[PDB]
């Protein structure tokens, strides 16, 4: 019976580790299927959970549930309206969020699959061998597939501290990172983006068995980004190697900005340093994003005129299907968890 | 209207366990042979044939149209052995399904939803780590040793104390005895020290000694006592404290009297100096699988944790269920 | 609604055949075998030969040990059939000739022991033509245990002309060993057949194979397997050939009825189900008979689970209602009420 | 309410005679109503009687004044069935039973009594027409039966004067046909086939078989069908009397003659029945003649013939029987037309 469904949530709603997240994945179940016109509010929701702003979309939310109370029910609203006055986000168990992430960058990569002329990467090579020619790249001529772009993007690691320290000085965020020093070491895991080793995996979303690293919070630097910034799935810095693609990139902005595509071939290299970064589990969207969203940084962009979209796709619908079924199950699962750890205390 | 029963079936490489939800008791177990077993070490390797045993448990032992069927899975199935089971259950059974794992079912009996069980049966011992109740994928640990294997050995040992088992009835003579008389030595060696159906023999200590060393049998594999421990290295530092205080023997094969007090000093050697290491072991075990599995099909909220046939309209097994 | 639905049990010399009421098939068929948890019954124990001793309880037809035949009750009754009695109403099947005790052990056992509602026994050659649809004849029934040839008229037995031969379906198998050792060679008995002139079939004096051992072909002594049944000499019995058995039944019989009874001939058993016993009994049964009468011999093709079929076309009607015995007559007339309603 | 119809659904019997009518139709009332024990004592006299005609008023009439208490199947039923009701000598197969019951009961009264001395003294008056070969007093009854079943010695020859007195006696049906021997299960009840309990089976015996020579005018079957078999008139009956009379010439003024000669009657009618010689209601009926009725006028004695006065138990065993003879047969209705439209 549908009513199993409806409880399910009744059920569901309680749970000890929910967040705002998951409220806003679970209700749009329960809006999209209380209901069965209203499909733009499941888009504009949507594009807010890219932005990470729950805050404002789930009180958007209760304003919908109320206005169409009418097909709703007096039980959806008074849960609902009972959860949201005390919510909060944890970075270390956000992690619905990192579901959606890690499922968006493969997302993300058909799109620059779909994207053809992979030479845009090509001539990125001539910017970073005059970088750091010391550690000069020497490879294929041609990036011929997005893996071959993706390793060599991912080599901008060699560019050292050294030529990227004039840059990362200014920020006045980077200071204001907070991931500790205490090598705590590695942790072997079957999902990288949602790294957390004891999640709830679905047998379709499994990797092979890497071994993932465990980094710490360090609560105390007076700043800590995650302290500003709750919402961003775990975070004990900001994306210092960004830092990096910049030199590469801002010697290339000034080659080529007399070509007339640079505005299609930057964000062709953006996009895919977003997606494999977070696909490879070294960040999340908005440590990555965060950086480059600073006003020094987006200077370079402003004086030859490239508008940048930091991969954003306004599809992400299936991302968010996908999550809001993991909550459901993580969250009835997680909720007998305990029927068991009391009935078992009966025993004794 | 009446709340119509959910039935539990835990196909196993050995016998098959059937019964009927929430019932203290299964009602019937049954040796799996179609002579062909579908099973394999844990994994069906033959599915037509067991479209067969399902056809006996649904009807001549019970007795599917309106009853509710949750068959149990084993950890790290190949997946596609999931799909199936969903798309034999609702198309050819039109089934009003859940698959579980076996152990988690085990831990679940338990009355708790995090440790470490170790389950030997007859196709494979397998050791794996529940935190929140989920099986974890990068600690899973199996051996491809277990009890049909140590009746064989009760055989050779035999063998060659000069009784001689040959026969299909006599070597169920065997089973019987590896199943009560033999057991699991706290000191194997001072044991086979002391040593210098009831036709006696003092091959009792070594037949259950083979789960521990499996070198008698041949095999290049640690012993149980290990592959629990290696299982619990490859898991967070965090949360081994509990795995180590809450490790469960499960299983028929763990009937032998005694792996409790050796699981414990074996383990407790090899463990860190100071965690807690704390073993239980039900007496039901050789039945914990199931009961597990009552219990749940009887909880209020798993009802919902099932799939509907509508929802049915195969890789709604991945996504719906763990 | 729901008018509670009968159980039958045709408790055999071999086998045990029960099904439900209104069918037509018998659900559960197993061994007669208790083997000895503190008991194993069925299929079970023969699996578990090695550290058991199966013992069979119902020998000859007639039941021996009631210790153990209360446990292919219970068996069936509850793990065979998974059905509490003490709902539904069970009639039993009986044997030729049963003795009376027998006829009073059922009666307590299944409503003190298993408190049933209702029980009932009946010789199992009647049901036989019940299946027939016929009333009066003769039915010559052929289990594993006890071959009989008994006349009914007009829905009852002569009990003075039953008669009994101990041949039958384990003895021709046993039988069989010896010859098939005698080729120098579980049965392939689904290649016998029983032939018309086994001297003419003898003097033409086919393929058989299992994995292991080797393809072997069935030797001249597939019809002579039967031929036990005809000649019992082959096992050394003087004792009378199922033609001859028949025959001299027939005319231990008031000369009115007779003419009915060759007629009728069912033949019921699957020791009857060899191909061609249907014109050897004939062949043979007009040769010992005046020439005018017609000798008809019936053999449904249901016939080894006859007894079963007529027994669910027997509780599967609305005018057995009344025949049944309700639990207080016997908490009435105590077992004794087996007479009195089950004639 | 099971009850109820149950008789109606025995009361569509093709073979229902008058003997059971009375007995079904006492038993729906022996349960509807339940003060009445003044009727159902006066149905046994009569129907010991064979008077059932008179019964059948004494029945219909007991319907209308208690139908309030009755139901409307019970009240119309009988009054349809009752007037298409004729009796068959042949197969009144319920009379035979209750009469075979009353054998056994007789001789269990006199069995009861010590004094078996009056047989001894017939002996001697056994001596003076032609021991009886015996040299055992007479001292238990199988040696005083069989003594008086010896008077059979006293043949044709003997007793013809008497046969001469009678004009009902060249009035008797019996064929001059050898028919030959059938194997009963009872004597009384000779025939073949008839459910018997087992309570009343018995060694296997070889009986003969009687044909009514029907062409006779006058012939006792025809003149009262009631009685079954052929009938049984008597003629060994007469030969008693030459040892009666002579009996009462000798021992005469004896102050218990009636009640001596009362022994000796019912028990030669009671060893006649239980062996199957002849029934009831005819060694009765050869002593009813007035020149037989004489002898024990010339005494002053008044012939109490074999009349009990507690026949209940006999009266109810054949309900039982009638009621599972009635049912039985609608069963077989049903199948015969259920097959017959499986065709």
């Amino acid at each position: 019976s549908y009513q199993k469904i409806e409880l399910s949530i009744s059920l569901s709603l309680d749970s000890p580790k929910l967040d705002e997240s998951d409220f806003i994945l679970l209700s749009v179940k329960y809006l999209e299927k209380s209901l069965g016109e209203f499909s733009g509010f499941f888009e504009d929701i949507e594009k807010l959970y890219f932005k990470q702003n729950y805050k404002e979309a789930i009180e958007k939310i209760l304003d919908f549930c109320k206005k169409n109370e009418s097909l709703l029910s007096e039980q959806v609203v008074q849960r609902l309206a009972e959860v949201a006055p005390r919510l909060k986000s944890n970075p270390k168990d956000n992690e619905s969020r990192r579901l959606y992430e890690t499922l968006y960058a493969d997302h993300l990569e058909s799109v620059i699959k779909q994207e053809s002329d992979l030479s845009v990467f090509n001539e990125l090579r001539d910017s970073y061998n005059a970088v750091k020619p010391e550690y000069a790249v020497t490879h294929e001529t041609e990036i011929k597939t997005l893996d071959e772009a993706k390793q060599f993007i991912l080599s901008f690691v060699m560019l050292n501290d050294n030529v990227e320290l004039p840059l990362k000085a200014q920020s006045e965020r980077y200071p204001k990172k907070d991931r500790s020093r205490e090598e705590l070491g590695n942790t072997p895991s079957a999902n990288p983006g949602i790294m957390k080793p004891n999640s709830p995996n679905f047998t379709d979303n499994l990797v092979p068995v890497r071994d993932v690293p465990k980094i710490a919070i360090n609560e105390k630097v007076a700043g800590g980004y995650s302290k500003t910034k709750p919402t961003t799935p775990f975070v004990a810095s900001l994306s210092g190697t960004t830092y990096s693609l910049m030199v590469v990139l801002t010697d290339y902005i000034e080659k080529h900005k007399t070509d007339k595509d640079i505005e299609k071939k930057v964000n062709q290299i953006i996009n895919l340093w977003i997606s494999s970064y977070i696909k490879e589990g070294y960040h999340s969207y908005s440590e990555v994003v965060d950086v480059l969203t600073e006003p020094f940084l987006q200077s370079i962009f402003d004086k030859a005129n490239i508008k940048l979209n930091y991969g954003v796709l306004d599809d992400t619908h299936a991302e968010f299907r996908k999550a809001q079924d993991y909550v459901f199950g993580l969250t009835i699962q997680s909720a007998m968890h305990h029927e068991l750890q009391e009935r078992f205390k009966n025993k004794e | 209207e009446e709340e119509i029963a959910a039935l539990v079936i835990d196909n196993g490489s050995g016998m098959c366990k059937a019964g009927f939800a929430g019932d203290d008791a299964p009602r019937a177990v049954f040796p799996s042979i179609v002579l062909k077993y579908p099973i394999e070490h844990g994994i069906v390797t033959n599915w037509d044939d067991m479209e067969k045993i399902w056809h006996h448990t649904f009807y001549n032992e019970l007795r599917p149209e309106e009853h509710p069927v949750l068959l149990t899975e084993a950890p790290l199935n190949p997946k596609a052995n999931r799909e199936k089971m969903t798309q034999i259950m609702f198309e050819t059974f039109n089934t009003p399904m859940y698959v579980a794992i076996q152990a988690v079912l085990s831990l679940y009996a338990s009355g708790r939803t995090t440790g470490i069980v170790m389950d030997s049966g007859d196709g494979v011992t397998h050791t794996v780590p529940i935190y929140e109740g989920y099986a974890l994928p990068h600690a899973i640990l199996r051996l491809d040793l277990a009890g049909r294997d140590l009746t064989d050995y009760l055989m050779k040992i035999l063998t060659e104390r000069g009784y001689s088992f040959t026969t299909t009835a006599e070597r169920e003579i065997v089973r019987d005895i590896k199943e009560k008389l033999c057991y699991v030595a706290l000191d194997f060696e001072q044991e086979m020290a002391t040593a210098a159906v009831i036709t006696i023999g003092n091959e009792r200590f070594r037949c259950p000694e083979a789960l521990f060393q499996p070198s008698f049998l041949g095999m290049e594999s640690c012993g149980i006592h290990e592959t629990t421990f290696n299982s619990i290295m490859k898991c967070d530092v965090d949360i081994r404290k509990d795995l180590y205080a809450n490790t469960v023997l499960s299983g028929g094969t763990t009937m032998y009297p005694g792996i409790a007090d050796r699981m414990q000093k074996e383990i407790t050697a090899l463990a860190p100096s100071t965690m807690k290491i704390k073993i239980i072991a039900p007496p039901e075990r050789k039945y914990s699988v199931w009961i597990g599995g009552s219990i749940l099909a009887s909880l209020s909220t798993f009802q919902q944790m099932w799939i509907s046939k509508q929802e049915y309209d195969p890789s709604i097994v991945h996504r719906k269920c763990f």
